[PDB]
């Protein structure tokens, strides 16, 4: 009974940073070689275990998450880390144990004239929690009026879309990010 | 690290002419992620377009730009007598944010000589061991002007300095004062202080100087 | 509405420190990013520091560890803490609120910071003899800080006049050139006078200005 990282990885669609997705991973026997073995990832790296050794631990649940957001950030996916993504966005606590898991993704999802898909929240009153998830379209009041769901001056949506476009740098590039928490 | 350079440094024309602005990147700029924004004399600058195209709030219409990749444009269809100022380029395709050097846009008129005078160091400044000689360049145009000192047919560098006033609000044309300084010692070992103003507007150079004690 | 009105500005010895203020209407500190911007005279923009709405904080490399921006939610003000001031950090400070880490979509008025370690100094002022249309001024020479106010006549002549910028001598001192044309038949009838104002240092000076022999 083999754990369903293809359901994952091989996903075809991935959600907005914002409203990043989570996946249940129990009652498996998950390996874990495969994938550090695999090339095809820019980013591998893990927190409080060793990559190498992986198989011989055991956790009560393993959580997957997955989003897609620019290379350039692909650095705040991790603890301790500040911007617009673990401040908003996805926020890992400090005491991490677990893997970050990122590939480019250049060629899925993005398309001439810019793929917008893809949104990542831009204005939030106050930082997350570790594994907090914001869903929230509420207009930011960023003034002293109230806003009243009507955008304009001082009042907007907190919602940015990305814009990929495959004529650009590779820092300003898709990028899908997976990440596995392990429960001791 | 990304580096923008706009092109012209100054820019010549007159009211109601087209004005268009370059700005190049070292790098691909992601996404258009350029901004413009104009800093009339005296005063904070001013935002007019995010996006390379999206044009800020209550900005007139006469701005727009365009561009993508690693050149950019900012272009004023109808140039007023309110948008002779500098403007700056701006990237946040990347961090950290940086500027361009900025492009002036300068009032266009016709090719004006500069009237040249050389002032000897005043006998009060003597006594303080300190000899100034000033020579003005009075209303001139364009403002690519040169003096070079020459003191005994000696090429002097280093030790002068330049200033340059803004366009006058009438005729458009620029003064420049070079302040050479020197010590009273080296000051009275030499004769013969000269300084020589080259300018486009001049047929050849022009030479004003004066013998030490108006001799 | 909306304003942004900086403060705090001011001559400070080199490395000492100094505190910037930025008052906010209509607009709350609490939930914009808001950046600080330098401009150093005659350069061009430069981006110094950063905070976020949520409370996280960025400085330029040139910056880095000696200047610290916060906010204070109760007064609606935006901070910028420097130390280790130096000569190259000497420029205007614009606080402004930027669209999200991207552009600064609206602007402060500026105030200036001055780092120099030059004591108030008056200015020497010296005749630029016309000798034999014809020009003649004075060299305001010597002086700091900034500024002087220079006029002819008791404001009394203002056609042809061009007082010069002040340029930074490599004592510390700023120097500052004013001249005047006028008509050469005036060189005996007209006499002309350039009055030499200096608020810093209550030194206000008169020096009549006439060919020489
Ligand atoms: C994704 O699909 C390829 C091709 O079928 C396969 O080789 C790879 O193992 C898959 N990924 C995972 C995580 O199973």
């Amino acid at each position: 009974n083999l754990c369903p990282f293809g359901e994952v990885f091989n996903a075809t669609r991935f959600a907005s940073v914002y409203a990043w997705n989570r996946k249940r991973i129990s009652n498996c026997v998950a390996d874990y070689s495969v994938l550090y073995n695999s090339a095809s990832f820019s980013t591998f790296k893990c927190y409080g275990v060793s990559p190498t050794k992986l198989n011989d631990l055991c956790f009560t649940n393993v959580y997957a998450d997955s989003f897609v957001i620019r290379g350039d950030e692909v650095r705040q996916i991790a603890p301790g880390q500040t911007g617009k993504i673990a401040d908003y966005n996805y926020k890992l606590p400090d005491d991490f144990t677990g893997c970050v898991i990122a590939w480019n993704s250049n060629n899925l999802d993005s398309k001439v004239g810019g793929n917008y898909n893809y949104l990542y929240r831009l204005f939030r009153k106050s930082n997350l929690k570790p594994f907090e998830r914001d869903i929230s379209t509420e207009i930011y009041q960023a003034g002293s009026t109230p806003c009243n769901g009507v955008e304009g001056f001082n009042c907007y949506f907190p919602l940015q879309s990305y814009g990929f476009q495959p004529t650009n740098g590779v820092g300003y590039q898709p990028y899908r990010v997976v990440v596995l928490s392990f429960e001791l | 690290e990304i580096v923008l350079t706009q092109s012209p440094g100054t820019l010549s024309l007159s009211p109601g002419e087209r004005a268009t602005l370059s700005c190049r990147a070292s790098q691909s700029v992601s996404s258009s992620y350029l901004a413009w924004y104009q800093q009339k004399p005296g005063q904070a600058p001013r935002l007019l377009i995010y996006g390379a195209s999206s044009r800020a709030t209550g900005i007139p219409d006469r701005f727009s730009g365009s561009g993508s990749g690693t050149d950019f444009t900012l272009t004023i269809s109808r140039l007023e007598p309110e948008d002779f100022a500098v403007y700056y380029c701006q990237q946040y395709g990347s961090s950290p944010r940086t500027f361009g050097q900025g492009t002036k846009v300068e009032i266009k008129r016709t090719v004006a000589a500069p009237s040249v005078f050389i002032f000897p160091p005043s006998d009060e400044q003597l006594k303080s061991g300190t000899a100034s000689v000033v020579c003005l360049l009075n209303n001139f145009y364009p403002r690519e002007a040169k003096v070079q000192w020459k003191v005994d047919n000696a090429l002097q560098s280093g030790n002068s300095q330049e200033s340059v006033t803004e366009q006058d609000s009438k005729d458009s044309t620029y003064s420049l004062s070079s302040t050479l300084t020197l010590s009273k010692a080296d000051y009275e070992k030499h004769k013969v202080y000269a300084c020589e103003v080259t300018h486009q507007g001049l047929s050849s150079p022009v030479t004003k100087s004066f013998n030490r004690g108006e001799c | 509405q909306v304003q942004l009105v900086e403060s705090g500005g001011g001559l400070i010895q080199p490395g000492g420190s100094l505190r910037l203020s930025c008052a906010a209407s209509g607009f709350i500190v609490s939930s914009n990013y808001m950046s600080w911007v330098r401009q150093a005279p005659g350069k061009g923009l430069e981006w110094v520091s950063v905070i976020y709405s949520g409370g996280s904080t960025f400085y330029a490399d040139s910056v880095k560890g000696r200047f610290t921006i916060s906010r204070d939610n109760s007064k609606n003000t935006l901070y910028l803490q420097m130390n280790s001031l130096r000569a190259e950090d000497t420029a205007v400070y614009y606080c402004a609120r930027d669209y999200g880490d991207y552009y600064f979509d609206y602007w402060g008025q500026g105030t200036l910071v001055t780092v120099s370690s030059a004591s108030t100094k008056g200015p020497s002022v010296f005749p630029l003899a016309p000798s034999s249309t014809a020009a003649l001024g004075c060299l305001v020479k010597d002086y700091f800080p900034e500024p002087v106010t220079v006029s002819w006549n008791s404001g009394a002549l203002t056609s042809g006049v061009h007082t010069f910028p002040a340029v930074l001598q490599s004592s510390g001192l700023y120097s500052l050139s004013s001249v005047v044309t006028v008509p050469s038949s005036s060189l005996g009838t007209q006499t002309y006078i350039c009055n030499v104002n200096h608020k810093p240092s209550n030194t206000k000076v008169d020096k009549r200005v006439e060919p020489k022999s």
